[PDB]
């Protein structure tokens, strides 16, 4: 379930509690704000077998079911410390902060790390997703940190350099076009390239190109992995080592 | 914090970046006079070399103490930095290198010799104990060579007395408009360029009075005009270094104004819905 803008919702009992003269709190919100957007949000859940047994009187045996609810709050000038906007940060199981400066530098979609979290864990993952991703978060914003000071003055020593090279290399990589989803065997591809090096020797013009030519290859040739890692999220030793001989083999054999 | 002193706190830090947006547009103008001051130095010192390499690698050869290679037991450095801040790292960087280059040679048990010029390094090697024997400050943005002529004698006393065997120069290098490097070179003993001509046979001087006195006042004169090209340089240096961080500044200090302005405006916000909340929920 989408929430298109729980901030106009939050407006429209403004304008319902005012005109029964309701007395105004921060920002001329009502106290019961929190309360609206609390129970409105706590309904979706995951329940567990016994409770869908019992609701549905013996009907449905073994399932559990779930609403997944990703509510939406538009915020003044990238403010995340105004009242509605820390009154949701408060009830969701986390955020995804869009950041204008980065949507205005064509780095889109705009993700934000630092700000953004997923407090519910990487238990929400598949088991490739969760040993590829790893710690890709915090190196990059580290690196965001790393080019606010190395634009600040000049002191480079080699680490620095290779760390600002596989930064700026990775944020090309993560950029992608609307209405353009790809599946987890296409979105584990291109961890594994990312992570285990390959995009050395390769410009960042050339990175968009590099994965062009990389996701037809492997769908044109090496396409039973595909259906494979697709069905289930396995990562082992064999699956490892089929994607090193096909990133070894492209980077070899192929052009971009 | 209240908003009528963060609008001060605005105002003010508006009219500071105003100033460093002058300051980098001066910057830059005195980079230009002095790049053009830099190149007049160089025809002097060349057309000098010129004649040293007709009469030191020539036939008559003499065996000068200050032509001639030794043995490293002393060691001397002619340092130069600026009068004035606001210069980024310059002098530090600068600093740094030399201190590398000084503790190498101590660690073989050669002492170390320094002679400043401008204040900052004076102050530096100061704090740092550094053994400062001859020293020329306040030159500013007018350097001329009669004033450097105290310290360069000293050290030039000091190395044809057999004290010092080797004599460095540090000093930036104005490589570029965008960009300048620290450097360490050695001036004494003459290092052995390669200055090779044979066209001398056809024009050999007469020496008057004599060959070797003419020499030792050419070599003199040479130390002086090095030295001379390196201070012109670093401050060439100075004035591009300034410009550079005055731009950082700038953009510093905008920056700021644009963080400053959203806390105000939040602030009046805030403020008016909490009078208008007290006047209404006050009557009745």
């Amino acid at each position: 379930i989408i929430y298109d803008d729980l901030s106009k919702q939050a407006v429209a009992y403004r304008q319902i509690s005012l005109l029964l003269r309701r007395p105004p709190g921060r920002e001329a919100f009502p106290g019961d704000v929190f309360y609206l957007h609390s129970r409105l949000l706590e309904r979706a859940a995951r329940v567990n077998a016994e409770y869908v047994e019992a609701f549905t009187k013996g009907e449905v045996k073994g399932k559990t079911g779930s609403l997944t609810a990703l509510p939406i709050i538009e915020t003044q000038a990238g403010d995340v410390s105004a009242f509605v906007p820390t009154n949701v940060i408060s009830i969701t199981d986390g955020q995804i902060f869009l950041e204008t400066n980065l949507f205005n530098a064509g780095i889109r979609p705009a993700v934000n790390p630092g700000i953004s979290v997923s407090r519910v864990g990487g238990a929400a993952q598949t088991k490739i997703m969760k040993k590829l991703s790893g710690g890709i978060r915090t190196a990059l914003a580290q690196y965001r940190e790393l080019a606010a000071f190395s634009q600040a003055a000049s002191d480079l020593d080699d680490a620095t350099r290779k760390q600002l090279d596989h930064g700026q290399k990775v944020t090309e990589l993560l950029k992608q076009k609307q209405y353009a989803p790809m599946s987890v065997a296409q979105q584990s591809l291109v961890l594994f390239a990312a992570e285990r090096g390959y995009l050395a020797d390769v410009e960042l013009s050339k990175i968009g190109s590099f994965e062009a030519a990389l996701l037809a290859y492997v769908d044109r040739d090496h396409a039973p992995l595909m259906q494979e890692i697709n069905q289930t999220g396995g990562y082992n030793d064999e699956i490892e080592g089929k994607l090193k001989g096909i990133l070894d083999s492209f980077k070899a054999t192929q052009s971009w | 914090a209240g908003a009528k002193d963060i609008r001060s706190k605005i105002a003010s830090v508006q009219n500071t970046q105003k100033i460093t947006k002058a300051m980098e547009m001066v910057a830059a103008s005195k980079m230009r006079k002095s790049q053009d001051r830099m190149a007049a130095s160089r025809p002097y010192a060349e057309t000098m070399r010129k004649v040293i390499g007709h009469l030191a690698h020539g036939n008559l050869e003499y065996k000068h103490p200050y032509l001639e290679d030794r043995d490293v037991k002393r060691v001397g450095y002619l340092v130069v930095s600026t009068d004035r801040g606001l210069a980024g790292g310059l002098n530090i960087n600068l600093f740094k290198k030399l201190l590398a280059e000084m503790k190498t040679w101590t660690d073989k048990g050669v002492q170390a010799d320094l002679a400043m010029i401008g204040s900052k390094g004076v102050s530096f090697f100061n704090s740092v104990g550094g053994n400062v024997v001859a020293q020329v400050t306040g030159m500013g943005d007018n350097p001329s060579l009669s004033e450097l002529i105290g310290p360069v004698k000293v050290m030039l006393q000091a190395y044809d007395e057999g004290r010092l065997d080797k004599l460095y120069i540090v000093s930036n290098k104005f490589i570029n408009t965008m960009s300048q490097v620290p450097t360490i070179s050695q001036l004494l003993p003459l290092p052995a360029s390669d200055d090779d001509d044979l066209k001398h046979k056809s024009w050999d001087y007469l020496y008057e009075p004599d060959p070797k006195a003419l020499l030792d006042t050419l070599l003199r004169r040479y130390v002086e005009s090095q030295v001379y090209q390196g201070v012109v340089e670093n401050l060439a240096s100075e004035q591009a270094a300034r410009m550079v961080a005055m731009k950082a500044a700038t953009d510093n200090g905008g920056s700021l104004i644009k963080e400053l302005q959203l806390v105000y405006n939040k602030a009046r916000q805030a403020s008016i819905t909490q009078e208008l909340t007290e006047i209404v929920s006050g009557a009745a």
